[PDB]
């Protein structure tokens, strides 16, 4: 999910460091280790209708 | 749709029982029922709408679509789809129409108005287009279609 | 022709237009006004002239087109819009009809006292 | 129980038609234009200085329009009737004049009356000499009392200005494209400028389209040039919904793709992207960094107004935009332009405004240019701006636009044709009709068949069943019998009111409280005036003040609850009819009104004015629920219906029993009326027309319509009462043809009368020669 | 989570919390007064141009209703935008010229809204 | 304009009536019954008379004199 | 076309030219069916209009009532005198040698 | 439903009016406060409030990237300069919140120290939108990029270099900034109350809710023509004159009603006498006044004279009886049928088999009440009697 | 006829879908020989046309789906280690569509025309579960291009002819006996033809360019008469079959 760096308020990305992956701001050092998992479910809407056709 | 597919089903059984109750209770001799009859001008459509009752007004095989927020007209509430809230006619020709009748008669007469009026150029176009086309082809003595070659 | 006008015969048509514009004649004035300068325009002494002839000419032109079609309008009232005086407007305006010599009416009492009047 | 019936409220309408009603709004228009607008435009015009030479300047102080006069006399002028100017073929007009001051040598010298042109008369408008006269008086000077008036005379024709209808400006307005993909455009108009700005979403991130662009932007990066730099600003001013961050992440992926993180290179980028579309300069112009800051603070959303380079709320503007764009992406709920809530009408008054700033700022400008010519060189001839007032200027730009029809402002680009028409004098009933015509924005553009088709928006605004059957159906169309047009407001009171009954100033916020479902936005003809919650409680106290006349009544508020937002509209030109109110289901007429308006104890604005009737647009009547008889109204009818038969124009006003007819028979018959043969006024006899028909016998109907009393057409009827026999005889008949008495003919019946006029001119010409 | 109503804020920060706070509130353009002999038309009457006592009463009527009696004439009080983020009440003490003491006086956590009944100034005439 | 002599269907003489017609109506009288005062049975005639407008004199007021 | 309204018209102005009065046919309202058949009753005439009549031609009585009513017609400007249009001959034009 | 609970005292402070500024971040949750980060630096300036705050960042903590700073720390700066550093160390020691102005007036806004049961108010001196300021960005590319390297009526007022030029005149006010925590911050806090008894009369807002009503509102300033609400403005005389004009037949008992009770009945009866005329114990205006002398007849074109006499003939005959012939009167006054007809028309209704009727029923109520003016209007039918009689030779 | 024609429409065709364009723009488009048309109908029967279970599968097989519309949800998943995308298959839907389709299918599906994503990128862990873990592409590619793949991944396509929008079973209500016709608006016959469980040899279509290029000449000129007659019938003027036989 779009996270935003608390430090100067711009988008936060996903990249790599050393000790783990990190989210990191591309303006200032504000940097946070990914010390669990994350995860953002979607959820997208299935093709729940089938429709046979013919009716009256 | 499943819902206005219903009322539509609905509201054109009503039409067409009133217009079987019309033809059944005219006498013979009656006019408009001749000139029906024989073919000569008209239908019984044309006898029930002016008798029994004025069909429901569809624009381009549909009801009233909301000219207004949810409403098709502000003397209906919002989300209403009764059959006069939609379109439908409940009065007939000799009864007269209210306001909202007349209106929705007067959307069909003008949606065929400008077909008719759309159509006329384009048929047309396509006439010119296609005689300049196929003008040469004639039937020889040999019953062979050949071209201009 | 229409091309041998030079920016000096220019400029005087130009002015008798916007004088006869002011004065809101008919069009048919402003081309009898051109006429006439186009045609006092062909001696070679009127073309070799000052400002002050050239515009007090275009004035004692318009002058005699306003006064051929029976509208009259004083001197002073002609004067009033050109940037000149009005002692040097009147000897051109006499050395000018002492050489073309075109028709000159007298300046109706009638019609002068029509359009004075009206003007309190 | 039956609820009680006001059966005289018909009475309404004939009171209204004092006021208000069929040619009113033309006279109303072009009075209020040469009372209001032609100073208005003089003073955006006041002064005019030379470049060269300065301490030279011209002052405008006052202007004046005088009385319709003929120049006919040598230098003297002379008061004329109408009827004259139509045999002399003349154009019916009034001197301008206009008192100024100048320095034509450093000395300061005043005029008080100097014509600079001469301005078209409209007939029975505040000057023309037809208003405020009995019919004794109309006969004197040779002119229908019955005559509706309302058109110029130029030359000695009648030519009409057709209203003309266009999209209302400054408004956001998404739609698909060709392709499918849902836009966004708006199309920013003011006095200064008339630019339209587009929103696409072509590879599923927003690009901003502009013509002065030259290529479209990602929206991100005009936001980071724009004054906000946080990316969380621009995410919780958009919207704070999961679907909004998912369609926004690709174009915050983009904007992230460039290094733009700082307003100078968002800036740098744009003024790279901004071509020199050089007007008449391009050297004291800086660079990427002046050039995109001043396209982003006057060019880009024009409308929306920045104090000093705080494009703050133009941020909250296009942040709305891009909302609108998102949420319409996903239900396909797209604005229809056939809606008149986004339609507006321009009337004489507006176009002749425009048509004379454009030709007083040409003439100022020519008479600088002569000055900047004349005055630094010549002599020591003081040069003074009274000798070059070129009159033919102004009256023949006017005359030549009338008469032509077709009208080019370059100011503001506009190339109009047809917007004048010839008067059909073919009977009193296709004066009116013609009187009360409206032009469509397209003259048949495209034949898309969605604006030809009858949207329910037109109810009580637009006649439904006249409409010119042709390739005009449905492309023209004519005012109801009963129905205003507003005019422009002041704005002033409505933004102090407004700020009283509790909106938050935009600039306050943050833009995260756009997300919340309870917070409504507030619109003052496009700009924004804030957000508020309750919008129940401010509709409501809204409506209350117009009703007691604290706030002018044409100004209306509509709430769109899908897009929680509320719309208070007070410019001119929208539609408004008149409508009783209704509260606690009882309407706020009774029948001792009715009999008050009977013995003249009180008029319309005295029903306008005591919260009884009052106006409502179409925007506002959306959301107003209404009712047509007694017997119909429920709890919620806010309103009830005047007069249902008002619906119809006032050529369908001919049609008896028009209810019972299948519709395309009333068009049909709109526009064989437009066509009768009939009497055309009392001064006919007098009249000099190209063509004219007279019925020998004309015969009032024996079966009338009440619009027919309400504009008398029985006292110029247009036909004959014949008895006729419904049957088939001698097959002579067999398609819609039909037989006469041989008797009947011989005994005048149908008898008519064909005039034509042969004019022939004899000139005088350079030459001292003439015609003879 | 739910959203409140000035008769539920200010019957929780009352009754349940002695504890003081800290409210931010947008009173109408002009107050009920005229600025005493302040030159100065029906101009704008603000808070400034106001005296220190007591300057108005609230009253948390029945059914939810509060209202804010400020003497003659009688305004309502509403829930302002409910906002989120951070906005601390700072002191600005220029003691010196070139010196200042930034006093944070603590978070504004709710902001009200003050505006005329006009429908009782129009019934009321 | 003017009244036309003759009725359009049955041609009686209907131009003379016109006149007194104007008399009944002068006085308390309706239409109905000053038509039959008239003598006027077949409602074609009723109609010829009801139906006209007397437009000639709103002209006349017009006329040069 | 099922015009309805002309056959209503035409009832009204029967009855209006019969009492002497201006029937109304004003949209959604006007003068009722019943109103016209009883002020047509009252005058002596068919309550529908529909009247016994003898062919002028024949001099027999037609098997089928007639129906009349005086209604209004209003004339045309079109007009066979100004449509009506022959060519002979005639003239040319200078470029292309057609009328 | 009573003010059920809690009426509380409402009072107004001044000890901080000129010193209060409100701050709010947009960009920051309430959730996280700056009361635990020391601020370095606080510039403003007083006129054109634009603060400008630099607060320091830690670097210990594991949410720094000392690699990254090292390397923007060097792009925006020198390499060794420091004469003019943005941070004092080789990493970026600062971070620093530029200002924003909200609105030109924050007169409207207030602040509210709600107390134990009472409350007390605070006019704001102005409000200041703070975020991140991204100018070292900027910095660091100008660093780059310089070492890789009687005129005509101009408008300067709307150039933003010479808006710029403006505020670079300002002075910078350097300030002390005092946390929470500071004990100085308690004690200007108790500052915002005022010092009142709980009881005194308030001398101010004294103004009526219609005088609020009407100063929060301020205004901007046929021959009917006028409505009530503007009739009412005008003289009684005049509302006499135009009223009865409209209605030209209109009972004594209505016009009270439509003038007001507040008026006394000697003055109305006192002007209707100048315009309106008695006819059967009702009033009907004059002919002259519905008929000015420089109009004429709408249909025949009649001076007014003759319509006075002609009217005032018909109005006379009303006092002889209920029941007025219309062929008569037209024989007696020589006058065409239209003007006879707009005469009756104004005062009497069609009866069928009489004739016309006076259009109002006879009020024997005001004359029972007002003989006087009974008999006085009997002496001046007498002198209008007189001269129609000579006139039309009756 | 063109001037006969009045443009009506509730046509359905006995399929209460599936909107044709007909009238003078359809003869407009038949004489132009365009190659893209609007609506193209392909009429397809099939061998077992009774059994609905068979109809579906064999839709299904022609129809063209998306991942995203069998993925019953997807998940970015960032870990301390390394970041990746997760993928769960409804298999409930999917055998309720009874598509042919399982971890394997869609593993072979993906690694076609997604950033040449490699086949040791992709694994298949449980029986629905998929993930994905890109890499530095360099061709403008950034690791955080995983949400690039987040926004495409869903929109590659597992089953079905890629040309292929929409199929319909549609019933016959002769009274004798039932069957199943399958109409697919879609722009490829060949493919329709090759696929299991259809009669390609009555399989028709109404692209005349389509049937030219596919079956020949002499199909196309069949193809002409019979979409012209139909066309002229749906609007109930009558043409004897002469005039479009030479015509076509
Ligand atoms: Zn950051
Ligand atoms: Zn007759």
């Amino acid at each position: 999910m779009l996270l935003f760096c608390p430090g100067c308020g711009n988008g936060l990305i996903v990249e790599e460091g050393q000790r783990c992956h990190r989210f990191a701001c591309n303006t200032c050092p504000y940097v946070h280790n990914i010390t669990r998992k994350v995860t953002n479910r979607k959820y997208p809407k299935l093709k729940e209708v089938d429709d046979v056709l013919g009716g009256a | 749709e499943t819902l206005e597919a219903l009322i539509l089903k609905e509201l054109s059984v009503i039409r067409d029982h009133a217009g079987s109750a019309c033809l059944r209770e005219l006498d013979k001799s009656n006019s408009p029922l001749t000139m029906a009859l024989c073919g000569s001008k008209g239908s019984f459509i044309n006898i029930s709408q002016m008798i029994a009752c004025v069909g429901q007004q569809a624009i381009s095989g549909s009801r009233v679509p909301d000219g207004f927020e949810n409403r098709s007209l502000p003397h209906f509430e919002k989300h209403s789809k009764l059959p006069a809230a939609k379109g439908f006619v409940a009065n007939s020709f000799y009864s007269g129409l209210t306001p909202t009748e007349f209106f929705f008669h007067t959307m069909a007469g003008r949606e065929g108005l400008v077909d008719t009026a759309v159509k006329t150029a384009e048929t047309g176009y396509m006439q010119r287009r296609l005689v300049k086309s196929l003008e040469d082809l004639c039937s020889q003595y040999d019953l062979t279609v050949r071209s201009s070659t | 022709e229409n091309e041998q006008v030079s920016r000096s015969q220019q400029r005087g048509l130009r002015r008798v237009r916007d004088l006869c514009r002011v004065l809101q004649l008919p069009p048919t004035f402003e081309d009898t006004a051109v006429a006439y300068y186009q045609q006092a325009y062909r001696h070679s002494g009127i073309r070799a002239a000052r400002l002050q002839k050239k515009e007090v000419l275009v004035g004692c032109c318009v002058l005699i087109t306003c006064r051929q079609h029976n509208w009259p309008l004083t001197m002073g009232a002609i004067c009033t819009l050109l940037y000149a005086d009005l002692d040097v407007f009147s000897s051109t305006y006499m050395q000018i009809v002492k050489l073309l010599g075109l028709d000159v009416p007298s300046l109706c009492l009638a019609e002068l006292v029509k359009t004075y009047c009206s003007s309190f | 129980a039956p609820i009680p019936t006001v059966e005289e409220k018909w009475r309404l309408l004939p009171a209204f038609l004092k006021v208000k009603g069929l040619v009113k709004q033309h006279i109303d228009s072009f009075n209020y234009f040469i009372n209001v607008e032609i100073k208005k435009i003089m003073k955006a015009n006041e002064k005019v200085t030379s470049d060269a030479d300065p301490m030279w300047y011209l002052k405008y102080l006052n202007i004046y329009v005088g009385l319709p006069d003929v120049e006919e006399s040598f230098n003297v002028t002379r008061p004329v009737s109408p009827h004259e100017c139509r045999l002399r073929d003349m154009t019916y007009s009034a001197p301008i004049t206009v008192d100024i001051e100048y320095t034509r040598g450093s000395q300061r010298i005043i005029r008080n009356a100097l014509p600079i042109g001469r301005m078209p008369i409209m007939l029975r408008s505040s000057n023309c000499v037809l208003t405020g006269k009995t019919p004794a008086e109309f006969a004197k000077l040779n002119e229908c009392p019955l005559d509706p008036g309302g058109y110029f005379i130029v030359k000695g024709v009648e030519k009409v200005i057709l209203i003309q209808e266009q999209l209302s400006k400054n408004r956001i307005i998404v739609e698909a494209d060709r392709k499918g993909a849902v836009g966004a455009s708006v199309t920013s108009s003011t006095h200064e400028k008339k630019s339209r700005t587009n929103m696409a979403v072509k590879q599923g991130r927003f690009y901003l389209r502009h013509n002065t662009l030259s290529e479209d932007i990602p929206i991100v990066i005009i936001f980071k040039a724009m004054g906000v730099e946080s990316d969380q600003e621009i995410v919780q001013m958009i919207g704070t919904e999961e679907h909004v961050m998912a369609a926004f992440g690709p174009s915050l992926e983009e904007c992230q793709k460039a290094q733009i993180f700082t307003q100078m290179q968002a800036l740098k980028y744009i003024g790279n992207k901004v071509r020199r579309q050089r007007m008449w300069g391009g050297g004291p112009k800086k660079t990427k960094i002046e050039e995109a800051r001043e396209l982003l603070a006057s060019t880009i959303l024009t409308h929306v107004p920045v104090k000093e380079f705080n494009f703050r709320a133009k941020c909250i503007y296009t942040a709305v935009m891009v909302r609108r764009v998102i949420l319409a992406q996903g239900d396909n709920k797209v604005d229809d332009r056939d809606y008149y809530g986004n339609k507006r009408l321009e009337l004489a008054g507006q176009l002749l405004s425009l048509l004379f700033e454009d030709l007083f700022k040409k003439f100022n400008s020519e008479m600088k240019k002569i000055a900047d010519q004349v005055i630094p060189k010549q002599r020591a001839a003081q040069f003074d701006v009274v000798k070059h007032m070129r009159q033919d200027q102004i009256t023949n730009g006017m005359v030549n636009a009338i008469s032509t029809g077709n009208w080019s402002l370059k100011r503001f680009k506009m190339d109009r044709q047809g917007v004048t028409q010839v008067l059909s004098r073919l009977s009193y009933i296709s004066a009116l009709g013609m009187m009360t015509r409206i032009s469509s924005q397209f003259e048949k553009t495209r034949k898309v068949s969605g604006p030809r088709s009858l949207q329910p928006s037109q109810w009580g605004m637009l006649c439904p069943s006249d409409t010119p059957e042709g390739e005009a159906c449905g492309l023209v169309k004519n005012l109801a019998l009963m129905t205003h047009i507003t005019t422009d407001m002041e704005d002033g009171p409505i933004v102090k009111l407004a700020s009283n009954l509790g909106v938050e100033d935009v600039n306050l916020l943050c833009g995260e409280e756009l997300s919340y479902p309870n917070v409504f936005l507030v619109f003052l003809n496009g700009n924004i005036l804030g957000v508020i919650r309750d919008h129940k409680k401010l509709v409501n106290t809204f409506r209350l003040m117009r009703r007691a006349g604290y706030i002018n009544e044409f100004v209306s508020i509509s709430t769109n609850l899908t897009d929680r937002c509320v719309y208070i509209s007070s410019d001119g030109g929208r539609l408004c009819r008149p409508y009783i109110i209704v509260k606690k289901q009882k309407p706020a007429v009774t029948n001792k009104h009715m009999e008050e308006l009977a013995q003249g104890y009180r008029n319309f604005e005295d029903f306008l004015h005591e919260s009884l009737v009052e106006y409502l647009d179409v925007n506002e009547e959306n959301d107003c629920n209404i009712a047509l008889y007694e017997h119909t109204i429920n709890k919620d009818t806010t309103h009830l219906e005047i007069e249902p038969f008002t619906l119809l124009g006032v050529c369908a006003g001919l049609i008896p029993y028009p209810h019972h007819n299948q519709s395309p028979r009333n068009t049909y018959q709109c526009a064989m009326g437009k066509q009768a043969m009939g009497t055309i006024g009392y001064n006919q006899r007098n009249r000099i027309d190209t063509l004219m028909y007279l019925l020998a016998y004309p015969q009032k109907p024996m079966v009338k319509t009440k619009t027919i009393e309400l504009i008398e057409f029985e006292k110029l009827p247009a036909g004959q009462n014949a008895t006729v026999a419904v049957m088939s005889y001698s097959g002579y008949d067999i398609e819609d043809a039909l037989v006469l008495n041989k008797a009947s003919l011989d005994r005048g019946f149908g008898r008519c009368l064909v005039y034509k006029n042969a004019k022939c001119t004899l000139k005088r010409y350079t030459n001292q020669t003439f015609d003879k | 989570l739910p959203k409140d109503v000035s008769v539920a804020e200010l019957l929780r920060e009352l009754s349940l919390t002695k504890e003081e706070e800290l409210l931010f509130l947008q009173l109408p353009d002009t107050l009920p007064g005229q600025p005493p002999t302040q030159d100065i038309a029906e101009n704008a009457c603000t808070l400034a141009d106001l005296t220190e006592g007591q300057v108005g009463k609230l009253l948390i009527r029945k059914s939810g209703r509060v209202q804010l009696l400020l003497g003659k004439v009688t305004l309502d009080v509403t829930m302002g935008t409910a906002c989120s983020f951070l906005q601390e009440l700072v002191s600005v003490g220029l003691g010196d010229s070139r010196t200042g003491e930034m006093t944070v006086l603590g978070h504004v956590k709710h902001k009200l809204v003050c505006s005329p009944d006009f429908e009782s100034l129009l019934d009321h005439k | 304009m003017i009244i036309p002599v003759r009725c359009f269907t049955c041609g009686k003489i209907v131009g003379n009536k016109w006149e007194a017609y104007l008399g009944l109506l002068q006085a308390e009288y309706t239409e109905g019954d000053a038509l039959d005062a008239l003598g006027l049975k077949r409602y074609c005639c009723r109609r010829m008379l009801l139906a006209h407008v007397d437009l000639i004199e709103k002209l006349l007021n017009y006329a040069p004199l | 076309r099922m015009t309805v309204g002309k056959l209503i018209e035409l009832l009204a102005g029967k009855a209006g030219v019969l009492d002497g009065r201006f029937h109304y046919g004003t949209a959604f309202g006007g003068s009722k069916v019943k109103d016209v058949c009883e002020d047509l009753v009252r005058h002596g005439y068919n309550y529908l209009g529909k009247d016994y009549v003898t062919s002028g031609i024949t001099g027999e009585p037609l098997e089928a009532y007639i129906y009349f009513g005086p209604v209004y017609y209003q004339k045309l400007k079109h007009m066979v005198l100004d449509k009506m249009h022959a060519r002979a001959r005639g003239p040319r034009a200078v470029l292309t040698r057609q009328p | 439903d009573d003010p059920v609970v809690q009426e509380i005292d409402v009072y107004l402070a001044k000890s901080l009016a000129e010193k209060l500024y409100l701050f709010q971040y947009p960009v920051r949750p309430a959730s996280m406060t700056y009361d635990d980060i020391p601020h370095l630096s606080a510039k403003i300036k007083p006129k054109q409030q634009k603060v400008e705050l630099e607060m320091a960042i830690d670097t210990l903590n594991p949410n720094y990237c000392r690699s990254k700073g090292e390397q923007i720390a060097l792009n925006v700066d020198g390499a060794c300069a420091d004469e003019t550093s943005t941070y004092s160390s080789k990493l970026m020691d600062k971070q620093t919140f530029c200002s924003s102005q909200t609105t030109s007036n924050t007169s409207r806004y207030a602040a509210a120290l709600y107390r134990q049961g009472e409350l007390h108010l605070t006019p704001l001196h102005g409000i200041l939108q703070l975020r991140p300021s991204f100018s070292y960005l900027d910095k660091a590319d100008a660093k780059h990029r310089e070492r890789e390297a009687e005129q005509a009526r101009q408008r300067r007022v709307q150039s933003y270099e010479f808006l710029q030029k403006k505020h670079a005149e300002e002075p910078w006010v350097h300030l002390h900034y005092y946390g929470l925590r500071d004990s100085r911050s308690e004690h200007e806090r108790q500052y915002l109350l005022c010092p009142g008894s709980s009881g005194v009369e308030n001398t101010e807002l004294v103004k009526s809710p219609s005088e609020y009503l009407m100063m929060l509102m301020p205004p901007s300033q046929p021959s009917n023509v006028l409505s009530m609400a503007q009739l009412r403005t005008l003289p009684l005389a005049d509302q006499i004159k135009i009223l009865m004009k409209n209605v030209k037949v209109m009972p004594f008992a209505n016009l009270m009603s439509l003038l007001g009770p507040s008026i006394d009945s000697v003055a109305v009866l006192r002007g209707i006498q100048k315009v309106a005329m008695l006819v059967q114990g009702n009033w009907v205006v004059k002919s002259d006044i519905l008929y000015p002398k420089d109009s004429s007849s709408p249909h025949s074109g009649v001076p007014a004279e003759v319509l006075c006499r002609g009217r005032d003939f018909v109005m006379w005959k009303f006092t002889q009886s209920r029941w007025v012939v219309r062929k008569e009167v037209a024989t007696v006054t020589k006058l065409c049928a239209e003007d006879v007809k707009d005469f009756l028309e104004h005062m009497a209704v069609v009866r069928i088999n009489k004739g016309w009727e006076f259009i109002l029923p006879y009020d024997g109520e005001f004359i029972k009440k007002h003989p006087d003016v009974v008999q006085r209007q009997h002496m001046l039918w007498t002198g209008i009697q007189a001269k129609l009689e000579k006139v039309y030779n009756l | 006829p063109g001037t006969q024609m009045t443009l009506k429409t509730f046509h359905f065709a006995g399929v209460a879908s599936m909107n044709i364009t007909l009238g003078v723009p359809r003869i407009k488009e038949i004489i132009n020989a365009s190659k893209a048309i609007s609506t193209p109908i392909i009429t397809a029967q099939l061998d077992k046309d009774d059994d609905a279970d068979y109809a579906r599968l064999v839709k299904g097989r022609i129809e063209k789906t998306l991942l995203g519309e069998i993925s019953e949800y997807i998940e970015e998943v960032f870990l301390p280690d390394d970041c990746f995308i997760l993928v769960k298959l409804s298999l409930e839907r999917i055998r309720l569509l009874r598509l042919e389709v399982n971890a394997e299918t869609v593993r072979y599906s993906i690694c076609t025309s997604k950033l040449r994503v490699k086949p040791g990128d992709v694994a298949v862990h449980g029986e629905a579960v998929v993930c994905v873990t890109p890499r530095e592409n360099s061709k403008s590619s950034m690791y955080y291009v995983l949400q690039f793949l987040k926004e495409d991944l869903p929109k590659v396509v597992v089953q079905g002819i890629p040309e292929v929008s929409r199929a319909v079973i549609h019933i016959d209500e002769q009274s004798g006996k039932e069957k199943y016709k399958l109409l697919v608006e879609g722009d490829n016959l060949r493919a329709v033809m090759a696929t299991h469980g259809v009669k390609g040899t009555r399989t028709t279509s109404n692209n005349t360019y389509e049937v030219e290029k596919t079956l020949g000449i002499e199909a196309a000129r069949t193809t002409i008469i019979n979409e012209i007659q139909y066309t002229m019938v749906n609007h109930g003027m009558s043409i004897d079959r002469r005039h479009v036989m030479l015509l076509s």
